[PDB]
């Protein structure tokens, strides 16, 4: 029901036979020419390998298509990807804080593994 | 069912106003041809 | 690595305690064309490029310039009135046909919500048994530990 | 929305990878178990060949749908010119 | 802009109405007179079957390619958004697995610290007496 590249609702969906995943024709045809392989599974795939109705009710107030609607579309594309670039940058920063704190904990455990068993060992030796 | 040469406009906000002008022109180029 | 979640029934103070010890060990260690340039600039600056605010206003007895602007309003209003005719002809049938499609699209998502829900609870379900298996074995070990501890004393 | 074999609303849709068409799993499964074929084109198909990511979509409404709209505008207006060129 | 017999730039592009392929009037006519057939598909074809001369009539010799250009740039927009999202969610898996495993590994310490502590008072109170 959607395309597995853009996040569309395809007008001419086409399925690849190597990995069962429906893409919109234009977007899958572009990928194969860029690099001849399936985008998801990274398996060999060509244009000939591919195997080929939706209603949108055009608003009552449908000038706006040139001015207001088209403007909003390129606003919504612009401010989303910019905000999405902001999200990717923080995930990598928050990655570094995760791995550092993880390795910090590893050293605590390693330090405490020597501490505990030797404290237990000392109790076993005390008896003697 | 029976040359393709791609248009390279030139060196994006301006391209918005081009498409506006071209539709604005075609609307009048269709109008002028009908009153005649 | 090993820390039993289900079995260890571990206060907020212990999280605050362990956080400080982890904190102290962190104290120690410390592809598009021109399109992308204007898009990133538009988003960064927070300004959308202005469109043609011309067709709406205009003015009568203008000049050769408003003669064009007037003739624009006619053709688009005729296109408008033709664009409202083919909508009203079908009317609400075209709208409700798309409304039905949206219900098929919605239900599919919530089926996946359940499939994920089931497999997520199923993994946790397997973990639970493991936690209770070993937690007993650790209990067995500690009891035996305490027995020696006093046994070795009472011999001596 | 429909199953091509029965004509009902399929409650478990699975799309085949030889004749691209949405079949109901329980219906198409029996068709495959009868003979290893796709019902429409009569090309070979097995049960594993039949198939039931991270980018979130939104419903098809009035950028791509807007661009295909402007084709309809111009392609219709181009025929309007013929009516006046011929006359 | 090429004939499909000799390979020349056709100055009078005529086409056969059995297999869609634009030839030149001279060469296709010589092929038909040789044997009544289409050169590409070997189907039946005659001289009257051929559509000759240019087509411009009630047409007049921009706009449509601007929309085509608008599509082509969008095609990249979608391709970029995909690869950006893949890395977004694929990094979130590392983030999630870490944070979970971090606080999991954190509970190792809480347990370990209290047992270590127990060993101290035990031995201290024993070694005292």
């Amino acid at each position: 029901m959607l395309c597995a590249i853009s996040g569309k609702v395809p007008r001419r969906p086409v399925l690849s036979p190597k990995s069962r995943t429906i893409f919109e024709k234009s977007l899958l045809e572009q990928y194969v020419k860029d690099t001849g392989n399936d985008p998801i599974t990274n398996e060999p795939l060509s244009i000939e390998e591919i195997v080929e109705s939706a209603q949108q009710a055009s608003l009552t107030e449908s000038i706006p298509n040139l001015l207001t609607s088209l403007q909003n579309e390129w606003d919504a594309i612009m401010l989303e990807n910019f905000k999405l670039r902001s999200t990717l940058d923080s995930l990598t920063k928050k990655l570094s804080t995760v791995m550092y704190e993880r390795d910090a904990a590893k050293l605590v455990a390693a330090q405490l593994l020597m501490e505990k068993n030797e404290d237990s060992k000392d109790l076993p030796k005390s008896s003697q | 069912e029976i040359a393709q040469q791609a248009s390279l406009t030139e060196s994006i906000p301006n391209l918005l106003t081009s498409l506006q002008n071209e539709w604005d022109a075609i609307m009048l180029e269709n109008f002028k041809l009908r009153s005649t | 690595m090993d820390g039993l979640s289900f079995v260890d029934k571990i206060p907020d103070g212990y999280k605050n305690e362990i956080d400080q010890l982890v904190k102290k060990e962190f104290a120690n260690i410390k592809a598009d064309n021109s399109v992308s340039t204007l898009t990133n600039a538009l988003y960064t600056e927070y300004l959308k490029q202005r469109n043609n605010k011309k067709r709406r206003t205009p003015d009568f007895n203008d000049d050769d310039d408003t003669l064009f602007l007037e003739e624009y309003r006619r053709k688009y209003p005729r296109i408008d009135t033709s664009r409202y005719i083919p909508n009203e002809s079908s009317e609400v049938s075209l709208l409700g046909i798309v409304d039905s499609y949206l219900k098929h699209q919605e239900i599919v998502l919530d089926t996946l919500l359940p499939q994920t829900v089931s497999n997520q609870w199923r993994i946790n379900n397997d973990y639970i048994r493991q936690t209770c298996t070993i937690v007993e074995e650790m209990n067995i070990q500690q009891r035996k530990q305490i027995n020696d501890l006093e046994i070795y004393r009472k011999r001596l | 929305m429909l199953c091509a074999i029965s004509g009902k609303v399929p409650r478990r849709p699975v799309l085949s990878p030889k004749s691209r068409t949405i079949f109901e799993k329980s219906l198409l499964e029996q068709y495959v178990k009868d003979t290893g074929n796709d019902p429409i084109t009569n090309e070979p198909l097995s049960i594993e060949e039949i198939v039931e990511s991270a980018q979130q979509a939104s419903l098809t409404e009035s950028i791509p749908n807007l661009l295909t709209s402007l084709q309809n505008e111009w392609d219709a207006i181009m025929l309007e010119n013929f009516k006046l060129r011929s006359t």
